[PDB]
């Protein structure tokens, strides 16, 4: 098809119809039936209007003006014009052509059957405000008026047309030619009574009848409305522009330094810090977390055998002795000989996470007719002030350690400078990040999610035991198989995905919880034993906490492996913008230092109340520890606060590049701002932040 | 040493620095519930800043309506949806004398695509709110449910094809007395299963008929059902704003304050060419101030009947039927009606009990048991409330249905550029939902005057600029929909990143998804290079997951790992081995585009080549781009239930549990001796017995006398 319509007509005459019809928005490629008829039409109004010419009076030897094939924005406007000047009436449609002499626009057409029914038809389309002459393959002409064309151009358009009927049947053509009314079938559209009346009634106040909407739009002239509207208007309609200035900033939610409210408790899921793997050296084989964790226990035989439990701490409603006695059973499970994970002892799994205490839903009659069923008020988020173990989860989480739980599969060779750069930034990344103890946190993070919904897989009825596992490796190079402890999930009867299902999770830990109360108002904790490391006793306690998280939450957690993604963003953008500083990349001498550069130093945070600078890696592994508490301690408040500490932000920095920078409404971004502090963790420590680097920045202003 | 993360902007510029703090360009888990609550706030909300305008009552749908349209002025700074119509009307006036020949050629445009379209586009959608059953459907199966109804209603616009005469057949269904329809009614279980007693219930659905009066009809095409977008609509609404939409875009496109549909470096492009533009005409020795607006109740605010007056003057010169098939979409949703959801739960703790209370019982108690909120947001809404559980709503616009128009609107909002001819020209971009406004002066105090004027024009429009969320500095520096740009340099705030796992067709097909996905993600997204790479490994590392294809040389082991590093071991054009059976991933970011077979064709061992891509295998029987090979397998799908009638009517007999406990205990003393495929379960069971009566007298378990009795009795049975 497209060879034919190459080959049959000029460049330009193909050109233009593509040109033209590509503003459908639509695929030009499989269609192109419509575009073999555009071309036709181009050229037999081409044909058209190339012999008639005009004069100064109107001799004939131009006197057609060519409307298609131009761009529809010039085509409507040159129309409008020629209505104008001539003073007739425009038509409605795009006029394929226009006659000086008969001044009135006029319309071509082409069809396979007779022409006499498709002018018909379209003289029904368009009444008779426009006159047209239509060609059909089969010899037919029409014309409204004899006096439009002359002999030589009818005989010339009909001995086309009809060498391009004899051309299409050659190479099986003729049959997938489709006609030329298809694409205007639909002309014909009445509303109803029901539609009509709707469209009345929904009219501006006003109006009675959409008729008279109608009219008023396309008579009424309303320039200068904006004036006299704005003019009347009260001057308190104003935005009250207000210059800003470094003293106008002020510390967000001061609240959070008030010693009465309660200090924030530890909602993350899995211990962070506080972690306690069970190290059991291996070859690198892979094992079904049931045996790994059976060896790993069998290692530490001693913490498995425990049955006394001397209890430390206590939550405020959970009981001590069912966690225990489930985390028993656990033990009991996973020491034992049967290939699956599932506990057979559902007593004091059941009875332990108030999975007996649900209410039992009743039929909706029964409740209206009862009078002490009332909706119960919503519990609002607490009130808590600046959490002190925040802190140093970042500090412990950003350290390098002894061993890396990252081994990411190879790319292939790099030739381009681009790939050769980002090479080079990556290995810049994983040298520097690859202990870090954040990056071991969410490899445990990930693959516990991830075990959490496998095991959801066919299991929802059941209660299934899972081991927080992870697999590590040391600068050494042998690999190690960590047991961080364990945990048991519970049934989901309902089928839907975001429906909670009970979890709770005993980890293993070093950190007496005494130490900080406030830590820990949520978990139950226990003693368990005593390891040795170096001849030295160090106690074990097993913090065993109940959870509820949905399938989505284990989509979630399992996406948490994005935090490597972003941190190398955010470290590129930072890059990227050092080397659209200058015209060069600056990656090598941003971290390492070149002959004319210097290593590049970054304020990381405070000693004593001063400023400390360190290494772009410190910059780096910082940037991480960030984006995964973020991930972890993500909730509604976290995000909202994040989304208005960017305005806050951006303001900042419009004030530091001497921008001056104009604030509306301060208050109402403060307010904003504070409405999301209310007790998250992360959220609670931004804010702390937040304050002490807008201090340092007002203070270093000054210079 | 206390880290402190925010002391990096001291070394840092803030718009580097907080570049892609939202890993998710979608949705969070834990947002704010949206359930009957937050509706029915969205709708109190609605009807609050419109509440000055013209209160009355539908002769249609006899429900309580709202119009704010050419209402009082606000005297407040609070949201106002009083949108005067002169000054809309002007604001088009204006935009089309700046642009002659667009509105023209956009509505000839859109006319002429809707003439060649066809109704299958109504498909490509997101969930659909179905009416004959009332809930969320697939675009698909809406558009097949509604066009069966209307075939049960003497209603054959699908049949014809085309676009227009489906509008046309759903604006008549809008007329007829009575509609019938399918609806599906799901009825109890009595039939066997084994969990300890051989019965089990659960639900079964049926297909039934059911009409509807003329004024129920007219109530649920209108209504709106829930699920940042609020709500869904129906399929009678779908095409006129698929209509409206094409033509919005089309004006949009050559307006080159819109800032759609721009995407990928474009958008960068569109921001510094605003930014220079803008500086280059400032007045010598003048100011320029640049405002990164944001709006608020965007969607609340604006009226369907604004939107009704734009399209009438839009298609000013254009075919009447036209003109009225682009009005029957804002027509409409100045009708619609928002359906709350499921609805409350009250619990009694003393007696341990909750119950879920619907939403057309919302009332049926007293409002004392409700907690205070919901109370007060009932009180509010009674007036707007109707018996069948829904809730009038004229005004807002319930998230994004008209963001093109919504972009024009904001658009002609821009073009005013003057008020008062005072000593200030504002200009700058906007794409549906925020705006970034440049403005050039003599001195700040009257660029600060015209900010003050742009934003009475707005609210004249009924667009209402966020004072609480927006500010003014020097022009260099500013945000535009989640893109900082600063003297050059551009960052993003939120950046979508590849999720974990494979594409999930196969393995050519995931690979080749998977990197498609990686170079759309650099084009669009702006990934750097070494983002993109560590993409490339973890896709690679969740493939190997996924597929069990680890590499052949490695030491891991599986049931496919075997035959892999047979392979590999027998192979010598080691780099040639597609991933999938174990091989080197040599992908990066110079070849995103190039299939792995292609990559690897000229490294492949010949006779790896051969079986890899042998004409004839087993495996391939009969957007991305791939090679058809033996890994372009197809996995089982063939699930759900078919033969519905037969199965249904054996079910309901009565001696199919007889036959299942018959079955039950001979099919399940072994694993697997049935002679499955088509087999007879009577066939199989006779040559089961068989088999079970030869074995027992070849042991001796049975005597000649209980073995000929057997064989008589099996004899009857016709296989013997």
């Amino acid at each position: 098809m497209d060879t034919f319509i190459t080959r049959n007509f000029q460049t330009t005459i193909i050109q233009k119809a593509k040109n033209t019809m590509a503003e459908f928005s639509e695929d030009p490629e499989l269609q192109p039936a419509m575009l073999f008829n555009i071309c036709v039409h181009l050229e037999v109004c081409y044909v058209i209007s190339d012999m008639n010419f005009l004069d100064e009076e109107g001799k004939a030897y131009p006197q057609y003006e060519v409307i298609e094939g131009m761009p529809r924005t010039i085509a409507w406007m040159v129309q409008r014009s020629l209505a104008q000047e001539h003073g007739i009436e425009t038509p409605k449609y795009l006029a394929d052509l226009f006659d000086y002499k008969t001044k009135r626009f006029i319309e071509v057409g082409i069809t396979k059957g007779l022409a006499d029914d498709y002018f018909w038809k379209k003289k029904e389309k368009l009444g008779n405000s426009m006159e047209l002459m239509i060609f059909s393959y089969n010899q037919d002409y029409s014309l409204s008026n004899e006096s439009s064309l002359d002999e030589e151009g009818k005989g010339r358009v009909l001995s086309r047309l009809t060498e391009l009927q004899a051309e299409l049947s050659l190479k099986n053509l003729w049959q997938v030619l489709i006609g030329e009314e298809d694409v205007e079938k639909g002309i014909d559209f009445k509303l109803g009574q029901t539609i009509s009346r709707l469209r009345d009634i929904s009219v501006p106040a006003g109006f009675s009848n959409f008729e008279g909407m109608r009219s008023y739009i396309d008579n009424i002239d309303p320039k200068g409305a904006i004036e006299r509207n704005l003019a009347r208007m009260s001057p308190l309609v104003s935005v009250t522009p207000k210059k800003l200035t470094w003293e106008d900033l002020r510390p967000i939610g001061p609240h959070i330094y008030n010693h009465e409210l309660p200090e924030v408790p530890y909602n993350a899921f899995l211990l962070m810090s506080d972690e306690l793997g069970l190290a059991n050296m291996t070859e690198g084989k892979s094992k079904k977390p049931k045996t790994l964790a059976k060896e790993c226990l069998e290692k530490y035989s001693t913490l498995r055998d425990q049955t006394d439990p001397i209890l430390i701490m206590k939550s405020e409603k959970a009981n001590e002795n069912f966690l225990w006695k489930l985390w028993r059973d656990c033990v009991n499970t996973i020491s034992n000989e049967e290939m699956s994970n599932e506990l057979q002892k559902t007593n004091y799994a059941k009875w332990a996470t108030g999975d007996g205490l649900t209410y039992q839903k009743i039929m909706k009659e029964v409740a209206i007719d009862d009078e002490t069923m009332c909706q119960e008020e919503p519990k609002i988020p607490n009130k808590c002030r600046v959490a002190a173990w925040v802190q140093t989860e970042m500090n412990l989480l950003s350290t390098l350690t002894s061993k890396r739980a990252l081994d990411l599969p190879e790319i292939g060779p790099d030739v381009a400078p681009v790939e050769h750069v980002g090479s080079e930034r990556r290995k810049y990344f994983v040298n520097e990040i690859n202990y870090c103890k954040a990056s071991t946190v969410m490899m445990k993070y990930v693959l516990f999610h991830t075990s959490l919904l496998n095991e959801s897989n066919a299991s929802m009825g059941k209660y299934k035991v899972i081991p927080i596992t992870n697999r590590v490796v040391n600068e050494k190079g042998e690999s190690f198989d960590m047991l961080y402890g364990l945990a048991v999930k519970g049934q989901s009867h309902l089928r839907g995905d975001t429906d909670v299902v009970t979890v709770v999770t005993f980890e293993f830990s070093s950190t007496d919880p005494r130490v900080d109360s406030g830590k820990w108002p949520k978990y139950t904790v226990f003693r368990i034993g005593s390891l040795f490391v170096s001849g030295r006793e160090k106690s074990v306690y097993l913090y065993c906490r109940v959870n509820g998280t949905n399938k989505i939450q284990m989509k979630w957690g399992m996406e948490a492996r994005r935090c490597l993604l972003q941190s190398m963003q955010q470290m590129e953008a930072i890059v990227e913008q050092e080397s659209s500083i200058q015209g060069y990349d600056m990656t090598k001498a941003c971290f390492k230092g070149d002959r004319v550069n210097s290593p590049k130093t970054f304020s990381i945070g405070t000693q004593e109340g001063k400023l400390v600078k360190g290494s772009f890696g410190k910059a780096l592994r910082v940037i991480f520890t960030k984006c995964l508490m973020h991930y972890v301690f993500g909730n509604a408040q976290l995000e909202g606060f994040s989304a208005e500490s960017r305005r806050l932000l951006l303001l900042i920095q419009a004030l530091k590049d001497r921008k001056g920078p104009w604030v509306f409404d301060l208050e109402g971004m403060y307010s904003g701002i504070e409405e999301c502090i209310s007790n998250n963790p992360w959220v609670i420590q931004s804010a702390y932040w937040f304050n002490e680097w807008l201090g340092f920045e007002k203070e270093g202003s000054k210079v | 040493m206390n880290i402190n993360p925010y002391f990096l902007f001291i070394d840092v510029p803030i718009q580097a620095a907080i570049s892609t703090t939202f890993p998710y360009t979608g949705v969070p888990p834990y947002s704010h519930g949206t359930g009957t609550g937050y509706t029915i706030d969205t709708v109190i909300r609605t009807h609050e800043y419109s509440n000055k305008g013209k209160q009355y009552i539908s002769d249609v749908t006899g429900c309580t309506m709202v119009d704010p349209t050419n209402g009082p002025l606000p005297e407040d700074n609070e949201p106002s949806a009083y949108a005067q119509l002169d000054c809309v009307l002007e604001a088009l006036d204006r935009m089309d004398e700046e642009h002659p020949g667009l509105f023209q050629a956009a509505s000839q445009n859109a006319m002429e695509t809707l003439m060649v379209t066809t109704v299958d586009k109504l498909t490509q959608g997101r969930q659909t709110f179905d009416w004959t059953v009332c809930r969320n459907q697939p675009a698909a199966t809406a558009l097949n449910t509604t066009i069966t109804s209307f075939r049960l209603n003497d209603l054959n616009g699908a049949d014809k094809g085309g676009l227009i005469p489906f509008c046309q057949d759903i604006i008549d269904s809008l007329d007829r007395p009575e509609m019938t329809f399918f609806s599906v009614k799901n009825i109890k279980k009595k039939l066997p299963a084994k969990n300890r007693k051989g019965f089990l219930i659960k639900r079964i659905p049926m297909k039934v008929k059911d009409k509807i009066t003329k004024v129920e009809y007219i109530k649920r095409a209108l209504s709106l059902n829930t699920m940042r977008a609020i709500a869904t609509a129906g399929i009678q609404i779908r095409g006129f704003v698929l209509v409206v939409e094409n033509l919005a875009k089309n004006i949009c496109e050559n307006l080159e304050q819109s800032g759609l549909p721009v995407g990928g470096n474009e958008k960068k492009a569109k921001l510094s060419n605003a930014v220079a533009k803008m500086l280059s005409n400032c007045p010598p020795g003048g100011i320029s101030m640049t405002v990164t607006g944001d709006n608020t109740k965007w969607n609340e605010c604006l009226n369907p009947r604004i939107f009704l007056a734009m399209t009438e003057r839009i298609t000013r010169d254009s075919p009447i039927w036209f003109r009225d098939f682009c009005s029957i979409a804002p027509v409409l949703f100045s009708n619609k009606i928002a359906r709350l959801g499921k609805g409350f739960m009250i619990t009694s703790k003393t007696k341990r009990l909750k119950a879920q209370i619907p939403c057309p019982d919302l009332f049926s108690i007293p409002l004392e048991r409700y907690n205070e909120e919901t109370r007060a947001k009932l009180k509010k809404l009674k007036p707007f409330f109707n018996e069948e559980g829904t809730a009038s709503l004229s005004p807002g616009m319930m998230m994004g249905m008209f963001n093109m128009l919504s972009t024009v609107l904001g658009v002609a909002a821009l073009g005013i550029k003057n008020i008062g001819n005072k000593e200030y020209l504002w200009d700058g971009l906007q794409s549906s939902d925020d705006f970034a406004l440049f403005v050039n002066a003599k001195d700040e105090e009257t660029c600060m005057e015209g900010i003050n004027d742009f934003y009475r024009t707005c609210k004249l429009l009924g667009i209402n600029m966020s004072k609480k969320k927006s500010y003014c500095n020097e022009t260099g520096m500013f945000e535009f929909t989640s893109m900082f740009y600063r003297d050059g340099f551009v960052s993003n705030f939120a950046m979508e990143l590849p999720s974990f796992g494979v594409a999930g067709v196969n393995e050519s097909a995931d690979m080749a998804i998977g990197m498609t996905i990686i170079k759309n993600n650099m084009i669009n997204n702006g990934m750097g290079p070494a983002t993109a790479q560590t993409a490339i490994q973890l896709f690679i590392a969740d493939y190997r997951y996924t597929y069990k294809c680890h590499r052949g040389d490695s030491k891991v082991e599986g049931k496919r790992m075997k035959i892999i590093k047979e392979l590999w071991e027998n192979t010598k054009g080691r780099d040639g081995l597609l991933v999938a059976d174990g091989g080197p991933n040599i992908y990066n970011l110079r070849n995103l585009h190039i299939p792995e077979i292609v990559l690897k064709y000229n490294l492949m061992d010949p006779e790896y080549k051969g079986r890899l891509l042998h004409p004839q295998n087993p495996f391939v029987g009969h957007d991305y781009d791939a090679v058809s090979g033996t890994h372009s397998w197809r996995t089982k799908r063939n699930r759900s239930i078919l033969n519905t009638d037969q199965r249904n009517m054996i079910l309901e007999e009565q001696c199919y549990a007889k036959c299942c406990n018959l079955f039950e205990a001979c099919f399940n003393s072994a694993s697997y001796r049935k002679p499955v495929g088509q087999h007879s379960m009577l066939e199989a069971m006779a040559h089961r017995l068989r088999m079970d009566a030869r074995l027992d007298y070849e042991s001796g378990r049975m005597s000649k006398d209980d073995f000929e009795k057997a064989m008589a009795h099996l004899g009857e049975i016709g296989y013997i």
